[PDB]
């Protein structure tokens, strides 16, 4: 379950990064 | 070179890291090319801008 | 022998199997056998 749990953690992190970028789009970050 | 192999081992043993890398590279290259084209545009034609008219504030 | 557990299996497999070249040889009615690129791409997963 641990490799699957951390795979899901990484996928959730990718999705969360993209969603945060959607919320605020700083040009010079 | 060996730097290519080092980059390959650092970034591509998983896939979500690859997706994140692609997104980050996109949203950095966009800014870099924007800066470059804006700077070249400013350089090409000096004196014509809106803040370069000598009488901008003499219709009060 | 009993000093080769799951972690060592994964380590050696990622040293020898994952994303490496192959050699094939086939004989007979092999007109329906997938081409080289199929096998070569199937040595890693994009799910993980
Ligand atoms: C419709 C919307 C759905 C579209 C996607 C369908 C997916 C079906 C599928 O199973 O494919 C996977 C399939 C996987 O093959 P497989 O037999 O299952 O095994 C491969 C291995 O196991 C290793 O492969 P795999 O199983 O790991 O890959 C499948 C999947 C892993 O899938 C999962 O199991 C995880 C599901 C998601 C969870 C993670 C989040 O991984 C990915 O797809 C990575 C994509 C990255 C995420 C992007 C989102 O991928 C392919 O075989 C290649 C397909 C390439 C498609 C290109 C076709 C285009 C050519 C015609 C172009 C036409 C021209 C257009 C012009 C005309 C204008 C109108």
């Amino acid at each position: 379950i641990q490799p699957t749990d951390v795979k899901a953690a990484a996928m959730w992190g990718v999705a969360a990064a993209t969603g945060g970028l959607y919320l605020i789009q700083p040009w010079g970050w | 070179g060996g730097i290519f192999e080092a980059l390959y081992k650092v970034l591509m043993r998983r896939n979500s890291v690859y997706v994140t890398f692609v997104i980050a590279g996109a949203f950095v290259g966009e800014r870099a090319v924007d800066y470059g084209v804006h700077k070249l545009w400013e350089h090409n034609n000096v004196g014509k801008r809106y803040e370069d008219i000598s009488v901008l504030g003499q219709r009060q | 022998i009993d000093a080769v557990d799951a972690s060592t299996i994964k380590r050696v497999a990622n040293r020898f199997i994952y994303d490496k070249d192959i050699a094939i040889a086939a004989m007979g009615p092999i007109q329906r056998l997938p081409d080289y690129n199929w096998f070569r791409r199937r040595t890693y997963w994009n799910r993980y």
